[PDB]
């Protein structure tokens, strides 16, 4: 689930920048985000 | 005056007469301005209708909310009855009155200030919360062990101060069928908008204002239905324009945490057991109608009524006032207060060991 | 769904009876249902 | 108000309408029972007299005094000692309405409905004012509230509830005085207990020696006695025994007396009914004493 | 020959609140409809339980009905 | 030629028209209230709470507070007392 | 055109059946077949419409505008709420949560189109009470160009078996007639609770609006720009029915703060709009990391204020604001009250 979540902050990630297409670095910050989302919420 | 009374007497026969011609008219809720002729009203009974309006009937005062007459037989607008107050509300604020004054109050003073701070203050002087720029308060959860003047400060703020009260029971807003525990408190919040100030006073709350319950009942899930539409009548998608709620109860424990949320009960004034020289102030007030006979320094029975809770006070007086009938003596002893006072206390062993904590 | 198997999801006794909206005393009530529209997968989650 | 069915005029007006419970819980025929017919309270009857009975038809004193008189009376005690009977002579001497109230019968069905009837029921007292409410076994509504997340009884709380407000706060009316025997004072809530609400608490305590007689003697009058019966030996063989449980030993002594076929009872038949009722009731088997 | 109501415990553990003092209430009063009437109030062990107090108010409605 | 009695036991005669033309029959149950001193409180479980006299069958003594009556359909009266409602649960726990 | 007389009742349209008849559910509650009028725009009888009635026939004669039948109303401005997003001081992240996914949602669905991203259509912003659920809310609804239907939770219940998912259904085809608009049922815990009791008619009738809302929700297209929007105190006392795709997916989680950095932007946001003197330190007030939440940390500048008024100064000082501090978070109790557990 948490892959889901990757992508589909992704696609939000592309859209804050108000862009067209999804790319490798908007990958990264979306995939920084879900980890420190997943680790955070373990607690 | 025979000839006189006895056309008074027709004049009555008359109006019975006139009465008797006459009908009745259902009421509703106009909701709609389909059209200058064409009027969406509901009715008490619950149905909707497109009912045609009358000819002389100002069409310009008809917008959602204002309450019309409905003929039985046709449907048709007939007048524009003014804005209506529920039985069970003109039940609520016309109580009797209540003769006590501050001056009976004893010892509570400081909690005075806290509550008319924000009872008196805002509904009087609206300029000094505004250059400070404080938001004024809303509710006002009086609390305390039981028996301390919890209600009779209410009674107090009532007969004081001023505006109109509306006192509230606990259990005398919850009814058997569906959604009427929630409709009497909108009736309840809507007569304060239209009769501001208004110091709209429950009582009891610890009924409805149970900490929700995860797995309850069928019963305690209507309650909390009220206990909703009551929550969202204080922060909702609303201001409270003028309208303050004073709030008292027992235990302040079993209370819901999004009742105790400052922001929707504000400053929580508590009313402690009396200390000393405040139980000295009730053994004052309570023993200066009776009869007294007797250089009565109540020094002793203060040192002995630790722990007392104002109303036992009272307590303590009815009983040497019994304890002087049993002499037939006509009026109290000083050394009669003494033994109501220690049978007073002895019982008092027998009420739980009262313990609360300051919020 | 490529064995063409209705999916059941049951997951609590009072989810099935609200949801379905009627009285049952035991949970059995979603087998007679389910004897009738066959094939059948009953699927029950966890936490 | 009556109103016509059609024209819907007002026809006529109508008294308040209670309840049908509460029309019934009214005591009718009064309960044949004088304060002669109990024995070995002369404290709590003269404590309850004094407290519920005289101000309510001397009030006058107590007007002159510039005195509250007390609202209620509690009558918590052991199980059997008199804390009903006492009422039953209390409703039986007394000159008003006399309300009789099973605290269970407060306890309804649907939410709000045991607080609307507990409302009516003193609604009704100060209809016909003065009145004596009995509410009877207060530990079935009385107990203590209490938090709780999982589930709780937060039904009958509202009953309890609007009995304290009823009791004291805006409503007093001061004319309505309620008795209250309870069984165990230990649970009932800190609130129900505080002084303003039932401010008399007269306790019931076991009947002292000479009270044992007292009831012995009372309650063997319909039965058939003899000329021989000493009351004071039967009392003192009687140790820790509540009330009750002396009327039971009358009722064996004639059960005995009438299954060995004499047609009165004697000192002997007395006797063997006090091993019967007492914790004897298995008897038997004399082994090694 | 009298009429001989007969009473399971268990019977008089409704589900809603107060519904075993109705339950006892109109069984009382059928009882007392007739001349002459036995009850056989059995297994009372189930609507048996001695007053107690622990915190959480258990099983109140059966106490509730008992009295 | 699963919901009748007999045919070989007859017993269904066609004189039930007698016993049927008689609308009286359709008697609103309700537990009357109220005996305001003669006019009757009737509250008739959720139709009404109407205000009833007598319908000239009972005598005017028969009918107390409690008791159901068989309250007529039209132009409503308290025709006959009934038996006070008890809940069905409480009828089979009688042995026969 | 003789039917349409002045008295009618208002009929909620269903199902068209046939060319010619059509099963409407009467305000009084029961459902009919009946025959619709040979006149009427045949093309307008969308379901969940607000149709007129004969009297005493109940035969469909007229359609009325779909904005007529509400009882709720889209607020307006005698209603527009005063707050706003300068006001609304931390929530950051909440604040950019709930702006993707409710403002720019509503504005450009072509970018999220585009994209391939799902559009959301539901949000629930829940967390502890107290902590400004209700106030992001408020602050979205005094800059949003979109219809804000503001229904109550509660307010659906109501004795007249019916008037439940009748009223449901109108409220949504209310914001379906404004599109774009954003409804903000509240307290949905009050309608939405897991434990349901199938004998007694409370439960059977929240159910029924409960599937009525369900339904609705589930009949919402890739079209119609219509957001819901629901707050709660208790998350855990909600049906799960409600959190799946297509339903409410977005979850908003607004924390009872504890960071210092959300406390003190606040902080400055409350005490900029009051008088705080010059020489008072709000620092001095947030050296230590409690619980505090979002509205206890506005009701303690409240109560310094109402201190200092009583000392009759008109600007509050340092000394008031930390005795109200000592005053509005004193403890939890738990276990800090026993200092041996630590
Ligand atoms: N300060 C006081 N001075 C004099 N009498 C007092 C005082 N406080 C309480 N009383 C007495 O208390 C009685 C009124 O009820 P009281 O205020 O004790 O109830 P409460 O604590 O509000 O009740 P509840 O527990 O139902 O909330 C009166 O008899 C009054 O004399
Ligand atoms: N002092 C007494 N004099 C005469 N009879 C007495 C006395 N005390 C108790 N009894 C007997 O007790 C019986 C009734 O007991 P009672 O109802 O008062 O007990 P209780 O414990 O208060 O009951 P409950 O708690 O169920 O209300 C009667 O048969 C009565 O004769
Ligand atoms: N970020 C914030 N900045 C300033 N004040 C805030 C903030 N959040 C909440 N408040 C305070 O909260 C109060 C309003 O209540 P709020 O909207 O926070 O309730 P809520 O958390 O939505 O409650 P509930 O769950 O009971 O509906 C106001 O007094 C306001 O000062
Ligand atoms: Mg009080
Ligand atoms: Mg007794
Ligand atoms: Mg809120």
């Amino acid at each position: 689930a948490d892959v889901k979540g990757v992508c589909t902050e992704a696609g939000m990630y592309a859209l804050r920048e108000r862009r067209i297409h999804v790319t490798q670095e908007d990958f990264e910050l979306a995939v920084g985000k879900v980890m420190n989302k997943n680790q955070e919420t373990a607690i | 005056q025979n000839i006189r009374d006895l056309e008074k007497l027709y004049d009555k026969t008359e109006n019975d007469i006139k009465a008797l011609q006459s009908i009745g008219q259902l009421i509703g809720e106009v909701m709609k301005e389909l059209s200058e002729e064409k009027y969406i009203v509901k009715a008490s009974s619950g149905p909707r209708y497109i009912v045609g309006v009358r000819n002389s009937v100002d069409r310009s005062k008809l917008k959602k909310g204002v309450r019309v007459t409905l003929d039985i037989t046709t449907l048709t607008i007939m007048r524009i009855l003014p804005r209506e107050t529920d039985p069970l509300v003109y039940n609520m604020t016309s109580f009797e009155q209540g003769e006590i004054t501050f001056d009976g109050i004893g010892g509570l003073t400081e909690q005075i200030r806290e509550l008319r701070e924000v009872i008196e203050l805002p509904l009087k002087n609206p300029e000094i919360f505004q250059r400070v720029g404080i938001k004024p308060p809303k509710g006002v959860l009086l609390y305390g062990p039981p028996g301390t003047g919890k209600t009779l400060l209410a009674k107090a703020v009532a007969a004081t101060i001023g505006a109109n009260f509306i006192f509230s029971p606990a259990s005398g807003i919850v009814d058997k069928y569906i959604g009427e525990s929630a409709r009497i408190i909108r009736e309840m919040f809507a007569y304060a908008k239209e009769h501001e100030p208004c110091i709209i006073f429950m009582d009891e709350v610890d009924a409805i204002g149970g900490r929700r319950f995860s797995e309850g009942t069928s019963a305690d899930r209507e309650i909390q239905r009220t206990l909703m539409e009551l929550l969202t009548q204080m922060d909702g998608f609303d201001n409270l324009g003028q309208t303050k709620i004073i709030m008292a109860t027992n235990r302040p424990d079993t209370l819901d945490p999004a009742l105790l949320r400052p922001g929707r009960l504000d400053r929580k004034v508590e009313i402690p057991l009396p200390n000393e020289a405040g139980r000295l102030e009730i053994f004052k007030i309570h023993t200066a109608k009776v009869k007294k006979t007797g250089e009565f320094d109540f020094e002793a029975a203060v040192k002995m009524s630790d722990g007392f809770n104002g109303a036992d006070i009272r307590n303590c007086a009815t009983e040497a006032g019994f304890f002087a009938i049993r002499d037939d003596r006509d009026h109290i002893n000083p050394d009669d207060l003494m033994k109501a006072v220690r049978k007073v206390a002895e019982v008092k062993k027998l009420e739980g060991t009262i313990e609360y904590q300051k919020l | 769904h490529h064995t063409d198997c209705k999916f059941i999801r049951v997951s609590g006794a009072e989810l099935v009876q609200k949801y379905i909206g009627e009285g049952s005393r035991m949970v059995r009530e979603l087998f007679v249902m389910a004897r009738e529209h066959a094939p059948s997968i009953i699927f029950m989650d966890e936490i | 108000v009556g109103v016509n069915k059609d024209s819907y005029l007002i026809l006529d007006t109508l008294p308040s309408e209670f309840d049908s419970r509460v029309k019934a819980m009214e005591v009718d025929e009064k309960p044949t029972e004088t304060y002669s017919d109990v024995g070995g309270l002369d404290k709590q009857i003269e404590e309850l007299v004094e407290a519920i009975v005289l101000p309510m038809k001397r009030a006058d004193k107590f007007k002159d005094m510039g005195i509250r008189a007390p609202k209620g009376a509690l009558m918590y005690g052991p199980p059997g000692t008199g804390k009903t009977l006492l009422a039953r002579a209390c409703a039986a001497q007394t000159n008003a309405t006399f309300l009789k109230l099973a605290a269970p019968q407060l306890v309804q069905m649907y939410i709000g409905e045991g607080a609307k009837l507990v409302r009516d029921a003193f609604a009704l007292a100060k209809e016909k004012a003065p009145t004596i409410i009995f509410i009877d076994e207060l530990d079935a509504i009385g107990t203590k509230r209490f938090d709780s997340e999982k589930s709780g009884d937060r039904e009958v709380q509202r009953t309890m509830l609007e009995l304290l407000n009823q009791l004291d706060g805006f409503s007093s009316d001061d004319r309505v005085k309620v008795l209250a025997a309870t069984n165990r004072v230990d649970v009932l809530d800190p609130a129900l207990l505080r002084s303003g609400r039932l401010d008399r608490k007269i306790e019931f305590p076991l009947p002292s020696e000479d009270s044992r007689a007292q009831i012995l003697q009372i309650h063997s009058r319909k039965m058939t006695t003899d000329d021989d019966i000493n009351w004071q030996e039967l009392a003192r063989s009687t140790d820790e025994f509540n009330g009750a449980q002396l009327k039971a030993v009358t009722v064996e002594a004639g059960m005995i007396a009438l299954r060995n076929g004499q047609s009165s009872v004697k000192h002997e038949d007395f006797v063997e009914g006090i091993s019967e009722v007492q914790a004897r009731k298995s008897k038997s088997v004399s082994f090694y004493a | 020959d009298a009429t001989f109501i007969r009473v399971i415990g268990s019977e008089l553990v409704q589900k809603y609140v107060g519904e075993g003092a109705r339950m006892v209430r109109e069984l009382f009063e059928m009882a007392r409809t007739k001349k002459a009437c036995i009850i056989f109030f059995d297994e009372i062990d189930a609507v048996g339980g001695a007053r107690f107090d622990d915190g959480a108010g258990g099983d109140n409605e059966v106490q509730r009905t008992m009295l | 030629g699963s919901d009748t009695g007999l045919a070989p036991s007859h017993l269904w005669d066609i004189m039930g028209d007698r016993q049927r033309l008689g609308e009286e029959h359709p008697l609103q149950v309700a537990r009357c209230t109220k005996i305001i001193k003669a006019k009757y409180v009737i509250n008739l479980k959720q139709i009404a709470k109407f205000v009833v006299g007598l319908g000239e069958r009972v005598s005017p003594t028969d009918i107390e507070e409690g008791m159901r009556v068989g309250v007529d359909r039209s132009k409503y009266n308290i025709e006959l007392p009934l038996p006070p409602r008890i809940d069905p649960s409480v009828t089979m726990m009688t042995v026969e | 055109k003789r039917i349409q007389s002045v008295p009618l009742v208002i009929g909620q349209f269903l199902e068209p059946i046939d060319q010619n008849t059509g099963i409407v559910s009467s305000t009084t509650g029961m459902s009919y077949v009946v025959r619709i009028l040979s006149t009427l725009d045949r093309e307008l009888l969308k379901p969940s419409m607000s149709v007129a009635l004969h009297r005493h026939s109940n035969a469909l004669v007229d359609i009325l505008p779909p904005d007529s039948d509400s009882s709720i109303s889209v607020m307006g401005e005698n209603e527009k709420p005063d707050v706003t997003y300068a006001d609304v001081g931390g929530l950051d992240m909440q604040k950019q949560e709930i702006r993707e996914a409710v403002e720019l949602p509503l504005v450009q669905a072509d970018l999220y189109e585009q994209i391939g991203i799902d559009p959301p259509r539901g949000v629930l912003l829940y967390g502890p009470p107290g902590t400004g659920k209700t106030m992001l809310v408020k602050a979205v609804a005094n800059s949003t160009k979109a219809a804000f239907i503001r229904v109550n939770g509660s307010e659906f219940v109501h004795k007249y078996l019916g008037e439940g998912p009748r009223m449901v259904r109108d409220v949504f085809r209310l914001a379906r007639e404004n599109a774009p608009s954003i409804i903000f049922i509240d307290e949905v815990d009050s309608i939405a609770t897991k434990r349901f009791d199938a004998q007694t008619g409370s439960d059977r009738e929240v159910q029924r609006i409960l599937i009525e809302l369900l339904t609705q929700m589930d009949g919402f297209d890739q079209s119609t720009n219509v957001k819901v929007i629901m707050a709660t105190n208790r998350a855990d006392t909600l049906d799960p029915a409600l959190l799946r795709p297509g339903r409410l997916d977005r979850k908003i989680e607004f924390p009872s703060l504890r960071d210092r950095r959300e406390r003190r932007l606040i902080f400055g946001t409350i005490a900029s709009k009051m008088s705080l003197a010059p020489e008072a330190d709000l620092d001095s007030l947030i050296i230590r990391n409690d619980s505090l939440s979002g509205a206890v940390i506005a009701a303690i500048m409240q109560e310094a204020g109402l201190r200092a008024v009583r000392k009759n100064r008109y600007v509050i000082l340092q000394s008031d604001l930390e005795e109200a501090y000592a005053t509005q978070v004193k403890t939890d109790n738990t276990v800090d009250k026993f200092d041996f557990y630590k």
